[PDB]
This record gives C-alpha cells, structure tokens and sequence, in this order.
C-alpha cells in the first residue's frame, strides 16, 4: 500500500481486504472519517460516524455549528418558520 | 463537515425527535440530507399539521405516530363526531410512503375503509397499534389478517371495536408466522381458538400475547406450551372450578416460560388460581392485577414473591397493609398505580387510605411515578411523600369526592401540593384534587419549572390561578382543566403562552363566547374551537360560557372536518 505522500506500507492480505477499496497506491490518505469512507472500511467509519453523532445529540443547532465550524445559511425567516414546523408539529 | 454520503451515515445513528430537529437547523445542508434520511414522525397533535407538509418534508418516513382527541376524551368530554378522522392522513401516505412499516395511532377514529386501504397500499407493513381508537370492526382486523403478509405487532389497546365476530383471527394464512406481539384484550367476541392455537405454534417469533377474557384459564396452559418463549402474557378469564389437574397444567406451563416478565389480565380471577403464577413471580417486572377483584391477604402473598417488580397496576383492595408489604419486599418499584374498585360509592368499602402511599414512598427509593385513587389526604402526608421522594416525576392524585379538604385540619390541599413542586424539581406530569385555592397555583406557577402535563378538576378561587400556571410553568405543553371558576381574563392575559404549547382544554368552565371570539381574532396561528351542543354561540350573550373550548397551536390552519356542534374562532 502507497499513500498519498510516497510513503509505502506494509500489510497483510487479512488486514488490507478489510477496505472495500483496496480488495497499491492510495492518493487520498474527520481525516479519519474521509479515509474510511474512501477506504470503505465499514467498521471504521460507524465506529467514527457513531463518535461524531455523539458530538451532536443534545446539542442545539447553535453549539453544533460552533463545534464543526459550520455557518447559518438560513434568514432569520427561514430559521423560524423551520424551528416552528419541528416544535409545532414534529415533536 | 462531510461529503453527502457521511452525514447520511452520522444521522443514522441518531433517532431521537429532537435531535433530528436540532440537526436540521445547524444550515440548509443539514437541513436537506436530515429530511431525505429521517425514518420516523411522531404527531401529537394530528391537527398541528397537514399530511402533505408531513409527507413532503418527509419522503422516505417507514414509521409514523399520530395522536387525535385531547386526553379529557378518556373521561367522556369530548362529544362523538367532534374529529381525530385517520383516513385522510392514510390515504396521503397511501401514494406516497408506499415503504411505510409502522402505524402507531392513540385516540383517533379508525374505520375498516381505513384498516383495508392500510392492508393493501403497504407491502412490508409490520406494526399497527391502536390505541383508545375507535370507528372499526371485526371485518377491518379481517383485512389486516388476511392480507399483511409480513405483520409483526398487531397492538389494540383499550380500544373501542365494533365486535361483528371473533372468525377475522381464522383469516391469518398458514404461511403467516411473523408475529411478535398480538393484543386482543379489548375484544369481547371470541376467537377460534384452534385457528389462535396454530397461530401460536407456527409463529416462533411472538414474545407478547394479550388475550381476550374469552379464552378460558381451562385453554390458557394449552396455549402456553405452543409459546415458551413468551416476554409477556396477558390471560384470558381466569376462573374455573378449582381442581388439582387443571392447577398444575397452568404451574408446568407457566414456569416452562423462562422468559416472561410481564403479567396481566386476570379477570374474574380466583384466589385458588392464584398460586400458578408463582415460579414466574421473581422474574416479574410488570404485573397488572387491576382487573383482579381479589382481596388484600391475596395480593400480598402474590407480591411478596416478586423481589423484580418495577411496575404495579393494583385495584385499592391492595389496601394499606397490602402497600406496607410492597413498600418492604419491592425495592426496585418504579411504577404505582392503584385504581378505584367502587368509585361510585362514597364511604370507603377498602381501608386505603394516605398512609398506603406515604409507606410506598419512604421504602421504594427509585418510586418515580404514582396514580393513586383514595377517598381522603392530608398535607402532612404529601409533605412526607415529597420530602421522600425528590426524584418523583408523574404524581396523579384522585380524591374520590371532588373539593375533599385535608381530612385532619379541614384545610385546602395547597401546601401538601405546593410541597410535592417544590421538592419534586422534575415532576414532569401532575393532577390535583381535594380542595384548592389560587394559592396552590400560586405555588406550581413558582416551583413546577419542569412540568409538563396538569390535570386539574373543581379546583381553585379565580383567573389569578390559572394566571399563575400560564406565566410561571415554563416547561408546559398541556393544560386540562374542568369545572374551575377560570375565565376570560387569563386566558386573554397569556394568550402567547398558548403558542408554547400543544394545547389548553377547560370544559365547564367560565370562558365566555366573546373571550373565544376575540382569542381567536388575536392568534390566527392557534385553533379555538368552542364545542357546544346547545346550538350556534351566536344564539346566546357573548358574556355566555361555552361549555367547552379547546385551543391548540398549528401550521395548517383551521380544520376541515369540523361537526355541527364544533366553531372555530379565526378570522
Ligand atoms: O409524551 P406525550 O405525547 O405527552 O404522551 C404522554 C406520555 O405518553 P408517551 O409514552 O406517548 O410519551 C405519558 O406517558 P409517561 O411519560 O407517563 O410514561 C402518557 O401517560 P400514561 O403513562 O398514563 O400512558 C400520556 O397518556 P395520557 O394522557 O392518556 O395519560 C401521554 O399523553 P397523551 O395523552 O398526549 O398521549
Ligand atoms: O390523572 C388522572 O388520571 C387522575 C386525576 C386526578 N386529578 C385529576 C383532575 C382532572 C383530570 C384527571 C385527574
């Protein structure tokens, strides 16, 4: 296996079949997360996918977008009429 | 932070209503994959919102919950036809959820028209629970029998069925063996029992199985060989002449399920019967004895074997001495309700009284929720209970006489009560009863930062108490309220309160006409609907109270389906 930076690595038949991907040059290796997607290595990306779902539960959409650096695209309308919807009529 | 594909699979691992709503507002991104992966709605309020905003926002929903008339319906204050119609809702996700697996309704009208369109529009339908509906028959459970080839749970909890015949069981095919949970028990027509019996054996999948009081304790071991793997069970009758053969079938059967821990239906139950039951007791999570008119010795040798229990349904002829022994043996209790035998009889024909839920509370250190029905109180026993129990979060009081005061002092209940809000910082549900001023509103409005259900009956002095739980009760989502001398002047007062919530119900209560007119003029995103069965508001003074208003937040305006005796206020 050859990473992304000519780096060269050396692994078995066994642990190199657990990506989809691979069963050798790999030019793309929350980096985690985008190499076991790439990798399509299952266990690894619900291990990682179930850990940033927990950085999610209970928070509210504010401290989530804090967290991931994420910004609001809603206008100040949109996000009341959604807001609305979901408590309204959704929970 | 991803690409499409790995938030999809973030979500996944996120099932909780409110999480979901939270991730769809953190950008239009979020907002847009979270629809399309989204696999379950739950609709409180099946008038909050109409199944095309449901089923467009929402297009790949497997499971979805609707809920239609207010809780007071369970206390007969809702009128016949005033609404809570399924059909429309079904026939929308007819075209569209064509993938759907779950149906979980509670108080609406169902009917066959309903039950048959379900059966033939979704292929992998596998759960349907109705529970208090009303509107179908026989020949709808028919359909679904016959015709959902992949059925799981088929759940009809204390609903009203029109029982044509029992035969709809028999329409099961033999090639039909996914069933895990069937509850029948509301069904007064009996059932084949040879179909039910095949019905047992070939499904090796059920672990819940509630039946009718048509299955007699003679035929219940007989059934319970075909499915030792049974979590709950639920008897039919369970009277018979009291023999030696027909006692032990019922003890091997029972103990050779190693996996029940749940119990209930008992009806006309006798005491020699009793005993059976035993081998299972010490396993026992649920029991409910509430449909058992046997006497308190016999309870409390039953109990005495169930170390497990965390949840007790009981009729009071528990009685004190019955509750001290529970408070002793059963440490892991989380759940106490005792139910009225005799409601309709004002002397007391059981000795149950305070001290039965004052010993409950002192012993049982994880009891979080109670509904006790009992003839007297005094606020020096709710004092004990709230400084005990801390932790509680649903406390339901019935005193049997409406305005009953302490029975000791003669005083309001408002300090007993005032009491339970201040200590019980996360009781979430409370009714009250006995007698109450303004005063004890006065305290829920101060300390019940969390509640979010109270039931209140003949209580109070004025709108000032009702004023109180509107500005103070932070946490509120539903308000019901009958025979209380509560107005125009509250209700007008809080009116943006009303849009916190899910609804306010007051019935016989002093809400005039002309307060209902003008609410509904103030807040067109709220429904005010007047129902009145003496004829048009317009027929009397405005100053005239309307027997019973219900108002309730919505998106989709005004309803379609309204009856005669049903106006809604929006201009
Ligand atoms: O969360 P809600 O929509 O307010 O539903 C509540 C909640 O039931 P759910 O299990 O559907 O959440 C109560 O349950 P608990 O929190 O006490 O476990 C239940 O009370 P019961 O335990 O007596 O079933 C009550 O039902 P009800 O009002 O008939 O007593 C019901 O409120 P709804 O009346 O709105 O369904
Ligand atoms: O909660 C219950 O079911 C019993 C109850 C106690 N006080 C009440 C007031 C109004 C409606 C119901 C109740």
């Amino acid at each position: 296996l050859k990473s992304s930076d000519g780096e060269s690595f050396e692994v078995e038949e066994a642990v190199a079949l657990e990506s989809q991907t691979i069963a050798v040059p790999l030019p793309n290796v929350f980096e985690l997360i985008l190499a076991a997607n790439y990798l399509n290595i299952k266990n690894l990306l619900d291990l990682t996918c179930q850990t940033v779902a927990d950085m999610i539960k209970g928070k509210t959409p504010e401290e989530i977008r804090t967290t991931f650096n994420i910004k609001n695209d809603f206008t100040p309308e949109e996000e009341e009429e959604v807001r609305r919807e979901n408590q309204w009529a959704f929970e | 932070s991803f690409p499409e594909e790995v938030l999809e699979h973030v979500f996944s691992f996120i099932q909780l209503d409110k999480d979901r709503n939270s991730v769809s507002l953190v950008c239009k991104s979020w907002y847009e994959i979270e629809r399309w992966c989204r696999r379950k709605v739950f609709i409180g309020n099946c008038y909050a919102v109409s199944p095309a905003t449901v089923i467009r926002r929402f297009p790949k929903v497997r499971s979805v919950e609707l809920k239609g008339k207010p809780h007071f319906a369970d206390f007969n204050l809702v009128p016949d036809g005033w609404g809570g119609y399924v059909y429309p809702w079904i026939e929308a996700m007819s075209s569209s959820y064509t993938w759907l697996e779950e149906i979980r309704l509670k108080r609406m009208v169902v009917t066959d028209d309903c039950l048959e369109l379900i059966a033939k529009s979704f292929k992998n339908f596998k759960v349907l629970v109705l529970s208090s509906c009303e509107g179908f028959s026989t020949d709808g459970l028919a359909a679904i029998a016959a015709t959902c080839r992949n059925l799981k749970e088929l759940d009809l909890r204390e609903s009203d069925v029109d029982d044509v015949s029992g035969h709809w069981l028999s329409h099961f095919p033999d090639t039909y063996t996914s069933l895990v949970s069937l509850n029948i028990s509301c069904l007064a027509s009996e059932v084949s029992f040879s179909a039910l019996e095949r019905l047992v054996t070939r499904c090796p999948n059920l672990k819940s199985l509630k039946l009718n009081r048509a299955v007699p304790l003679e035929k219940l071991a007989t059934l319970l060989q075909r499915a030792p793997q049974l979590e709950e069970l639920g008897t039919g009758g369970y009277t018979a002449e009291v023999r030696p053969d027909v006692y032990s079938g019922l003890s091997v059967a029972l103990s050779g399920c190693k996996e029940l821990r749940c119990l209930s239906g008992f009806w006309d139950a006798v005491p020699a019967y009793l005993p059976a039951v035993y081998s299972v007791c010490s396993r026992l999570t649920t029991l409910n004895l509430s449909y058992a008119t046997v006497q308190s010795y016999d309870l409390v040798k039953l109990l005495c074997q169930c170390p497990k229990l965390q949840r007790l349904w009981v009729l009071d002829y528990i009685e004190d001495a019955g509750l001290e022994v529970l408070a002793s043996t059963c440490k892991d209790l989380r759940e106490l309700r005792v139910f009225p035998s005799e409601p309709f009889v004002m002397e007391p024909n059981v000795a149950l009284t305070e001290q039965g839920l004052v010993s409950v509370s002192m012993g049982c250190p994880k009891l979080e929720s109670v509904l006790y029905f009992c003839r007297q109180m005094t606020n020096a026993a709710l004092i004990t209970i709230a400084r005990n129990r801390p932790n509680m979060t649903r406390f339901r009081l019935c005193i049997i006489e409406p305005k009953a005061p302490d029975y000791l002092t003669l005083e309001p209940l408002d300090i007993g009560f005032g009491a339970i809000v201040e200590h019980c910082k996360d009781l979430r549900r409370l009714s009250l009863s006995g007698l109450l001023t303004d005063k004890v509103f006065e305290y829920i409005g101060t300390y019940a930062k969390k509640m979010e259900m109270l039931s209140v009956a003949f209580a109070g002095d004025s709108d000032l108490g009702m004023h109180h739980v509107l500005s103070g009760c932070d946490s509120l989502r539903k308000l019901e309220i009958r025979d209380c001398p509560f107005g125009d002047k509250a209700l007008l007062a809080n009116a943006s309160k009303l849009e916190t919530m899910r609804s306010l119900w007051m019935s016989s209560c002093s809400v005039s006409f002309g307060a209902c007119k003008l609410l509904g003029q103030k807040m067109p995103k709220l429904n005010v609907e007047v129902i009145d069965e003496r004829g048009a508001p317009d027929s009397r003074p405005e100053s005239c109270p309307v027997e019973r208003v219900f108002i309730y937040r919505t998106v989709a305006g005004p309803r379609f389906d309204m009856p005669g005796f049903v106006w809604n206020m929006d201009q």
